[PDB]
């Protein structure tokens, strides 16, 4: 043919794979005093506008993605923020001289401690009740946990800690795919992509071991994982039922207000109204032996229909990896889920403890003191997926043994931004077309 | 909004038959929510996390899309979503079908065709725009228009007017 | 700046008769207090307040300075402080008089008038600019190997070059 | 880039034989080395020295970078880099040789010859591109007898070419 | 200098109690004091 | 010789060389370190 000539195109629909901060979209509803919303970061939240392709297979991935590390470093920053213009408890750090309590039922327990303090006008000090759990004192008679270890700020009691849900907006000349195809396991190409402008409702949530409150997922209760050879790689899993978990803690728990200097107060447990029950969580046994049903009979396509066991999580790590640990309403719960775990192959309580006392949540260093609630506590919710990991070793063929492990709080958003994908935009295309400029 | 960006260019020809698929508004106008409220609080909050993260976000949008339009404006096609060139296709090496780009490709596909000798043709327009095109043009103002045209040696305006 | 935003607009076709009164060089170059002194200073002082505040007004001040000259290059104006367009005076319902408009009528009181319609107006205008106007210029330069061959055009062409 | 900054302006009417030497290019694509990284760092650090140096510099750079743009739209050069003007060299006092400047002069002397007026300049420039020009323009599209034939000034207006 | 131009025919509605500008100057003034205040000395040891 | 003028007496007089000329400095003890809890979580190092 002839010699064709260029031309330019301007807004070409191409697209790379990029990475980029993104900002919030949540709504307003006062008392905005929320963590992880900063109170309304961006309360606008418009109309979700989403647009088919409707014809091309983009390629996904969800353990290399780049949103996570940006939410994960975001919900730690944020936590440092929000905690940071609070009251310090450096002068608690004394020598507690404790004793036991006893108006009610063995095993459940709590120190009547007290200690100088109440120091107001820097020369009088005060002999003042106080009544910790266990598992936040030490013998030497004891002394705080955390004092060997950085210094205890305390929460201010005004904020709450109930999740509401985040949005992630991409920025201009940014797109956010979104794969729509109901089987999209873990990685690989979605057939059937979409446009948004940004994500759902994210609930930042943080739970060990059985996340709560999610995105459930369709009929099939999907496997993902990075690659099922790998026994030390953390085998995520999606329901589609929503079993509840009906948690609560029995006691009352008054409060005690402490003056320490000049206007800082401190929040104490008081003497409690005098029913010293045990806080514990409920499942019923029949939804729970379905569901297990359902992850194992979707767990024998990935390996021969054979004997799979399950168990409770070797311990150790603390109470962050071996028990469930979540906060119900600013308040800090460890369940110990042995009672779930039994060799699934052809009502339930659970003991939980308390911590008042609580380490940063993945790191080691500065320790917040969550301030006891008044009345008694009941949160109820869904359960949405687990956290495994296999075992494996010597089981070349049988016996395959699962433990739900898993401690990382970086799993807990990949359970929600799987698919998703951001995307920038390279408006400016060539191509050779048959036209050619008039040359005055 | 991208709503053919999996298409073929000639199902893609359907694409720039609208506003290139409404890409460009939807780069600039995207920004509308960030727009809407980066003002509408009034908190104290004494200190800010956004206001590094959403202000790089910002004037990152906003030096990508000056960019373009001043690579638009040095090939002489500022304002103009479609415009031709002088540049010819040259000894480029993917010499190939007009039935076969603008039938049966989709535009992913044809970055993934000429992904090399980008940056030489981006280097190849604004020669033929400007090292002849602007000299021309000075050339053509220093002699009179009505003038010149009398002397059978008209042909420099046919020239002008051929190469 | 701003001298005769009071007048009537046919007072204020002075308006049109200089730059716009003003308007676009007192939009970008009353930038020029914070563009010459955020830098001036040197001192620590360890935190500051400004810069979040001015740098929110100064990247407010650029977004709404791009995006009136991105719509007007949606309608083929850039650059042009008054363009015509192709769009008519459509059924458009404050049909009235010329000797009324540009006579006996302020700016604001012409606002007041079509507050309504606007974005009418402006989902209208590029309609007429892109979706057969530059149609139809994609129709001009494709079909004519007979390009080169034009007989009866040749005087159009030399009135053209001269005027 | 700069690459012939010292040479005379006939040995810089190679630099405008070429893309003004690189200049416009390397004013917007100088960036590139912050436009790669503001965002490949992953570390708290708990505070930011360069989120205001670094963002200040940055739109430093843009506001420079777009009044240069606004002017030349507002004296209808907008995406020519080299444009013509209805402005005469004016009774402006440094009246000399065309073979002087454009064959031995750099173009830094030529910034010492006439760095007064320059403002006058500025001026002078947007008087023609728009008081009378885009009044003439506003009146091209309906007239009297003159404009078809008014048989007076065209002959002064032949006379403008003519001295 | 102070530029300050006419525009000779114009009645705008202007308002005091519905004013914008008070409010970002009462809030610039607290934090100015509040930023002002900051690095100096402590007196929780006068507190006796 | 670099200097801002040579006549004032109180102008520092930079030179700069052309021969690395090297100086092996050293410390010859050996300073075992010695940690000290101060409180909650805060360590001071003295020599022991
Ligand atoms: C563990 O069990 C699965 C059961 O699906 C075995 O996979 C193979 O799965 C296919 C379906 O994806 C089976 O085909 C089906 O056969 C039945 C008749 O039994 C027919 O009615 C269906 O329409 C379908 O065609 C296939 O039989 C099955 N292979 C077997 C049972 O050997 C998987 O192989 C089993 N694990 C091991 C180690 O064998
Ligand atoms: C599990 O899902 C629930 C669903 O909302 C999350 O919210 C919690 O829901 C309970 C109600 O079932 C709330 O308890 C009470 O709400 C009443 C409403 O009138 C209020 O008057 C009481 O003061 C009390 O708040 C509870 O507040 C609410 N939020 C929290 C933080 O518990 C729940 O958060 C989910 N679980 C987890 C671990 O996130
Ligand atoms: C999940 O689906 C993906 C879809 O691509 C599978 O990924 C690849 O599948 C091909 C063909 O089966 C294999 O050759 C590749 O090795 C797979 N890649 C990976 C990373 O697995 C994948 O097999 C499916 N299953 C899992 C557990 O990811
Ligand atoms: C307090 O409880 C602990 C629990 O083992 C026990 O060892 C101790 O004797 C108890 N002391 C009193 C006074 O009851
Ligand atoms: C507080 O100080 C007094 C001073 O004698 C001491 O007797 C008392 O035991 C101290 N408090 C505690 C909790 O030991
Ligand atoms: C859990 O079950 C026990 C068994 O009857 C019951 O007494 C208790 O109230 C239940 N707790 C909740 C929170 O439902
Ligand atoms: C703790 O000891 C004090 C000592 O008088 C007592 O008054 C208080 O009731 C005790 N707390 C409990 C829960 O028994
Ligand atoms: C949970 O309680 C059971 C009760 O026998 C105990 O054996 C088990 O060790 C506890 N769980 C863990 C993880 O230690
Ligand atoms: C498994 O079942 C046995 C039946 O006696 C029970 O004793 C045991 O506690 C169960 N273990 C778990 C981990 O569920
Ligand atoms: C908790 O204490 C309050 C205070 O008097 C009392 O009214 C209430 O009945 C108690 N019990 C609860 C909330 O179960
Ligand atoms: C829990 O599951 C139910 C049933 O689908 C759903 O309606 C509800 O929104 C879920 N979430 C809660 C209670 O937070
Ligand atoms: C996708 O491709 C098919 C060609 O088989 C075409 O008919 C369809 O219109 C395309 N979809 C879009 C949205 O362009
Ligand atoms: C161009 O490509 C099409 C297939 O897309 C083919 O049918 C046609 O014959 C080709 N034309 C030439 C001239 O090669
Ligand atoms: C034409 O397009 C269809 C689907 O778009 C594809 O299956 C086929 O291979 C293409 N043929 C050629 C010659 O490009
Ligand atoms: C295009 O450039 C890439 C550089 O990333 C090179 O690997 C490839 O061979 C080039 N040629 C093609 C795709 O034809
Ligand atoms: C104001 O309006 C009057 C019309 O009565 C006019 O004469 C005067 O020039 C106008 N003023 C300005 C500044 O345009
Ligand atoms: C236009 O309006 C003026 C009043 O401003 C009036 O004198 C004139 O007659 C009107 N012309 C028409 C055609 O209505
Ligand atoms: C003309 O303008 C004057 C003042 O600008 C005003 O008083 C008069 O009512 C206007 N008349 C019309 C017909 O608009
Ligand atoms: C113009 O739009 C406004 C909406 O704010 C409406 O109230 C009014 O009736 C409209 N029409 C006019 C002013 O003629
Ligand atoms: C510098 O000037 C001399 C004129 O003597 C010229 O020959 C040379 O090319 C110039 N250098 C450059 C880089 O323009
Ligand atoms: C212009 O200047 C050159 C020296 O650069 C000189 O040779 C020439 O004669 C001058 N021409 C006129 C007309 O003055
Ligand atoms: C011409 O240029 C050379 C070097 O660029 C210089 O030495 C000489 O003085 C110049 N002559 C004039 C007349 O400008
Ligand atoms: C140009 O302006 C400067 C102002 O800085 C003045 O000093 C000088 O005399 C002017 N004239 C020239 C350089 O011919
Ligand atoms: C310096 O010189 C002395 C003299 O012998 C020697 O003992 C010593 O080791 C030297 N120190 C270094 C650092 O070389």
């Amino acid at each position: 043919a002839e010699n064709l000539w260029v031309t330019v195109y301007y807004g070409v629909p191409v697209w790379k794979d990029a990475e980029t901060t993104l900002f919030c979209a949540s709504d307003a509803k006062t008392e905005k005093h929320n963590v992880w919303a900063t109170h309304a970061c961006v309360p606008t939240d418009p109309n979700p506008q989403e647009i088919h392709l409707e014809n091309v297979t983009e390629e996904f991935n969800m353990w290399k993605n780049n949103m996570v590390e940006q939410m994960h470093t975001d919900i730690i920053s944020l936590w440092d923020q929000s905690l940071k213009p609070c009251v310090k408890l450096t002068p608690l750090c004394v020598t507690l001289q404790c004793t036991n309590v006893t108006n009610n039922i063995t095993d459940d327990e709590l120190k009547n401690c007290s200690f100088n303090m109440t120091t107001e006008l820097r020369d009088k000090k005060q002999k003042v009740y106080s009544l910790f759990y266990r598992l936040d004192v030490v013998q030497i008679e004891y002394r705080l946990i955390n004092c060997n270890t950085s210094a205890i700020t305390q929460a201010c009691p005004k904020v709450s800690f109930e999740p509401i849900p985040i949005h992630y907006c991409a920025p201009a000349g940014f797109a956010i795919l979104k794969c729509k195809d109901k089987k999209f396991n873990g990685t690989g190409p979605c057939p059937s992509v979409s446009t948004v402008q940004c994500t759902h409702g994210i609930k930042p949530v943080v739970s060990t071991q059985l996340l709560l409150n999610g995105s459930l997922a369709e009929e099939e209760v999907m496997i993902r994982s990075e690659n099922i050879t790998n026994n030390a790689k953390n085998i995520l899993v999606q329901f589609n039922t929503p079993v509840q978990i009906n948690c609560t803690r029995p006691n009352n728990n008054t409060r005690k207000s402490i003056r320490i200097g000049p206007g800082q107060a401190f929040y104490a447990t008081g003497d409690i109204i005098g029913d010293i029950r045990q806080a514990h969580c409920n499942v019923s046994k029949a939804t729970w032996n379905e569901t297990l049903g359902k992850v194992v009979k979707q767990l024998r396509k990935h390996f021969g229909n054979n004997t799979i066991i399950r168990f409770a999580n070797s311990s150790g790590g603390d109470l962050e990896v071996t028990t469930h640990s979540f906060n119900c309403g600013g308040e800090f719960f460890y369940c110990n889920t042995s009672g779930l775990f039994n060799s699934t192959w052809i009502s339930i309580t659970l003991p939980c403890r308390i911590k008042q006392i609580i380490n940063m949540w993945q790191r080691i260093g500065q320790a917040m003191y969550a301030p006891p609630i008044q009345g008694v506590i009941r949160c109820v919710s869904n359960i949405t997926g687990l956290i495994l990991t296999r075992d494996g070793g010597s089981t070349n063929s049988t016996t395959e043994t699962f433990r739900p492990g898993g401690g990382d709080m970086r799993d807990n958003w990949r359970s929600e931004l799987y698919k998703y994908k951001v995307v920038k935009i390279e408006p400016l295309g060539v191509a050779p077309t048959r036209c050619k400029r008039r040359v005055v | 909004f991208l709503g053919a960006a999996g298409s073929t260019m000639g199902a893609a020809s359907m694409t720039l038959t609208v506003q290139a698929r409404n890409l460009l508004s939807g780069i600039v106008q995207q920004q509308s929510n960030l727009l809407r409220a980066p003002e509408a609080q009034q908190h104290l909050l004494k200190l800010t996390v956004w206001g590094i993260k959403q202000l790089q976000a910002r004037v990152l949008a906003v030096e990508r899309y000056l960019r373009d339009q001043q690579l638009l404006g040095i090939w002489g096609c500022s304002g103009k979503l479609i415009c031709c060139t002088n540049v010819p296709w040259n000894s480029s090496w993917s010499n190939r079908n007009l039935s076969e780009i603008w039938d049966n490709m989709t535009w992913l596909q044809w970055d993934k065709e000429i992904s090399n000798y980008t940056q030489i043709i981006y280097g190849l327009l604004e020669e033929s725009q400007n090292q002849q095109e602007k000299n021309e043009q000075d050339l053509l103002a220093l002699d009179k228009w009505a003038s010149l045209w009398n002397w059978f040696d008209i042909s420099n305006w046919l020239w002008y007017i051929k190469l």
